RNA sequence: CUGCUGAUAAGGUCUUCAAAA
RNA sequence: UAUUAAUCUAGAGUGUGGUAGGGAGUUUUGGAAUUUCAUGUGGAGCGGUGAAAUGCGUAGAUAUAUGAAGGAACACCAGUGGCGAAGGCGAAAACUUAGGCCAUUACUGACGCUUAGGCUUGAAAGUGUGGGGAGCAAAUAGGAUUAGAUACCCUAGUAGUCCACACCGUAAACGAUAGAUACUAGCUGUCGGGGCGAUCCCCUCGGUAGUGAAGUUAACACAUUAAGUAUCUCGCCUGG
């Protein structure tokens, strides 16, 4: 796939993400790229796993030395997003660390919680199956 | 500011002295009363934009 | 409900059966039109005028008073709101 | 450097302002490359400096060294015979690089060209010029843009990792909400 | 009336520099009946250009080329 | 103004190197002695000051983040320019 | 077409209400 | 996340190539105009105001023409503008010098952002020493107005305004909006570099403006140069 705007990331991994994907989704924007880490892939593929993002997809340059992942939303057909809203936790200065006692729900089920425990990022319900809880990154519902 | 009679009417003479009169008459009252630099700047942005807003609609 | 001939100025949030057209040429705007009421006019049965029709039939003229110019002019007059002290 | 002298002499006789001026060229301008002059005329001057009303000008097209200025601008305010000097350094004029630039240059060149040419159809010798197109616009824009056009670096991505792809297209927004009317 | 012909000629001319020895009979053009510099509305030239032309006329005025305040 | 070139080819660590932190704070003593010269010639040019407290702050930093990473290039660039003092 | 042109003791009502017809 | 051992170029710098500027300091030069003085013509007022009066004038004023001296500020250009971090920068030139924009198949390889404390600059007024003093004018004197006028008006007028060297370090020092980074409709101008080659106009990258939806706001309004979505760091606020 070839592009022609120069491509740049903010230095908080999560946050940059998190800032494109609400100024998408207040916009209506159906597609978005930004330069890849493995934590943002990660969580991506969270996301979509749990079905709010229709596909994400991580590109190479030629010489193998700068990735870029490119994501879509998933609109319905009355073009209204299944993202209501995103807030993060971990910020950079101030990270944030819970037990699995404190392990938090968000909306009451209804949201997603991004957990990355030791086992790379995830969800909140697997995180209470497995017992073990960890970094808290952000939370998305 | 010379204006030739030319001699051949003289009306023609004071319908040109009358602009070229007024044009002195401005400067020659601007040089008359001190104002702070500021303030002269914004009397002449003040006049420069009168002028540019009765060329837009004149034009 | 309520359906429009949006000329690319409109919100087309207002309109639910937006029909994109022009606005500013009277043979546009008279086929558009001839043609809606063509489907209220079969609807309650009558003949129709333009739909469903031949060249020959749906063929036009061009009102009085090279080609025709749909170009939005005079913008001379959209002066600067009065201001200024 | 680069420099220009543009000396004033008083108008006293030809000959004699020529040697003046061969003195005060041979007297200062320390450190010189060739000192090449020219001779702009006896022209009567627009107001009265020195109360002299005609002056010999001449202009001076040498090139050196920083220290060549200050022994001359020093010494010919001294000499009675110069009216004024004007030294004007041509590397800090008003668009010196674009004059050196070559490519200006040629550009520079093909516009006299293709303005004279117009000008010359303007002032046609007696038979009249219809269009009188020369402050209007031009015709349809110039097809050596529309294909010289330059190319942006189109970075080319190879594709790694996919997740969830299949380019389901919904592109039918502003969708009609009422299908049917219908009757209780 | 007035004219539309108002253009910068030394953007057609593509003169890129501007020497008080070498169009001195041009910058006559665009002094004053009163040796004013004209402004922009009557001059016809850009912005660049007409800084240009007006360092070049002060230039020239210095040197005693063209009068100050009369003919 | 100094012969950047001259500069260059005698700091260069390698050929065509012209962007390293050696090459680039030898042109920068040689910036802050001609700077030094103006300015005691001077001393009402703030604007040329300014310039020159950048150029040192500028050069500190280079030599400490050239002392955090390989220090004995460190050690050789200092006992080269003798700038320490 | 620009003269001149100053002051005014203290405290105070006035909305009872919509439950409803 | 932190530490350590390394690789990479995308952040930030450097080099080469294009390039616009009233960016700064030092030294010279120029022309209008005011004032004073000198020399001619001339003869009753000039000046000033709402109206006048102090004041200047037959010792020849105002006016007019020529010349000299000196000081301060640089018409027109001059902008629905340019530069700097801010204060600020506009007659001409030379020398010294600061930063910025665009394109980079080049180089270093995270060297970056913010910054308590520290240092540098910082309108005007004011201070000290020495110069300078044309015009203007705090303080001061007089004439008016007024019930009074220590004010508004007028006639004079010292410090000051000007230069060099040292201080003062405050302003409605304002975009009443700290800096950096990423993203979010559009339309109309204008300024600079680059691509094409008459101008004009088209495209790209940036600076500076207007209008304007989502979004924000108590409202006014802001609105890609945010007061929007978020992060980092510093400073500050807690009723009169
Ligand atoms: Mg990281
Ligand atoms: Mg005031
Ligand atoms: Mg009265
Ligand atoms: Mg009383
Ligand atoms: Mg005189
Ligand atoms: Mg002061
Ligand atoms: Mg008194
Ligand atoms: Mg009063
Ligand atoms: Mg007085
Ligand atoms: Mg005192
Ligand atoms: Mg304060
Ligand atoms: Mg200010
Ligand atoms: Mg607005
Ligand atoms: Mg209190
Ligand atoms: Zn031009």
């Amino acid at each position: 796939i070839t592009t022609t705007k120069p491509i740049k990331a903010h230095f908080d991994p999560v946050a940059d993400l998190l800032t494109k994907i609400n100024n998408a989704r207040k916009a209506k924007l159906m597609t978005v790229t930004t330069i890849a880490s493995k934590l943002k892939i990660a969580i991506l593929e969270i996301l979509v796993k749990e079905g709010y993002l229709a596909n994400f997809q991580v590109l190479e340059n030629k010489s193998k030395t700068k990735r870029i992942v490119t994501f879509n939303l998933k609109y319905t057909q009355r073009r209204i997003p299944s993202i209501n809203g995103v807030k993060q936790i971990s910020k950079p200065g101030l990270r944030i660390y819970r037990p699995f006692e404190k392990l938090p729900l968000v909306l009451n089920g209804l949201g997603i919680a991004i957990i990355s425990t030791s086992d790379g990022v995830m969800t909140d319900k697997v995180a209470r199956l497995k017992k073990i809880g960890g970094e808290i990154l952000a939370y998305v519902w | 500011p010379k204006i030739e009679v030319k001699n051949d009417d003289l009306e023609l003479a004071l319908k040109k002295f009358k602009r070229v009169s007024l044009e002195i008459r401005r400067l020659a009252q601007r040089h008359e009363y001190h104002l702070r630099k500021g303030m002269r700047l914004r009397e002449k942005r003040k006049i420069a934009q009168k002028k540019r807003r009765k060329f837009r609609n004149m034009v | 409900p309520v359906v429009a001939l949006c000329n690319t100025n409109t919100n087309p949030e207002l309109v639910d059966f937006i029909i994109p057209a022009n606005n500013h040429q009277p043979q546009s705007t008279c086929l558009l039109m001839n043609l809606l009421a063509d489907a209220v006019a079969e609807a309650k049965a009558m003949p129709t005028m333009f739909a469903y029709k031949p060249d020959e039939e749906i063929q036009i003229e061009i009102p009085q008073k090279k080609q025709i110019t749909s170009q939005r002019l005079n913008i001379t007059r959209n002066p600067e709101v009065l201001t200024r002290e | 450097m680069q420099y220009n002298i543009i000396l004033l002499v008083d108008g006293s006789l030809s000959l004699e302002q020529a040697n003046q001026v061969n003195e005060k060229q041979q007297q200062t301008l320390t450190n010189v490359e060739g000192l090449q002059t020219e001779y702009l005329g006896l022209k009567e001057l627009a107001y009265p400096i020195k109360k002299q009303l005609s002056a010999h000008y001449y202009r001076w097209k040498f090139s050196g060294d920083n220290q060549s200025t200050k022994d001359f601008k020093r010494t010919a305010n001294i000499n009675k015979q110069v009216l004024r000097e004007l030294i004007i350094n041509l590397e800090r004029e008003y668009g010196y690089l674009a004059s050196i630039n070559p490519k200006k240059q040629q550009l520079a060149l093909q516009k006299r060209a293709k303005y004279d040419e117009i000008i010359a159809r303007e002032n046609n010798p007696e038979n009249p010029d219809v269009p009188v197109t020369s402050g209007l616009a031009s015709t349809q824009p110039r097809l050596s843009r529309t294909e010289k056009a330059q190319k942006p670096k189109e970075e080319l991505w190879d594709v790694v990792q996919k997740m969830g792809n299949f380019d389901s297209v919904q592109a039918n927004p502003y969708r009609p909400r009422f299908k049917r009317f219908n009757a209780e | 009336f007035k004219r539309s012909k108002k253009y910068c000629r030394f953007c057609a001319i593509g003169q890129l520099r501007i020497d008080l020895i070498d169009d001195l009979e041009a910058l006559k053009r665009f002094l004053s009946p009163y040796a004013k510099i004209n402004p922009r509305r009557i001059t016809g030239n850009c912005q660049m250009h007409q800084r240009h032309v007006a360092k070049a006329l002060k230039r020239a005025r210095y040197l005693a080329l063209v009068p100050f305040v009369k003919d | 103004q100094i012969d950047k070139n001259g500069i260059i080819k005698s700091a260069q660590l390698h050929d065509k190197d012209v962007g390293s932190i050696q090459v680039q704070v030898s042109l920068l003593t040689s910036q802050i002695k001609q700077l030094t010269d103006h300015l005691l010639a001077n001393k009402k040019d703030f604007i040329s000051k300014r310039g020159l407290y950048a150029k040192v702050s500028k050069r500190k930093r280079l030599l400490k983040y050239l002392k955090h990473n390989d220090l004995e290039a460190y050690r050789n660039l200092v006992k080269t320019l003798n700038l320490r003092g």
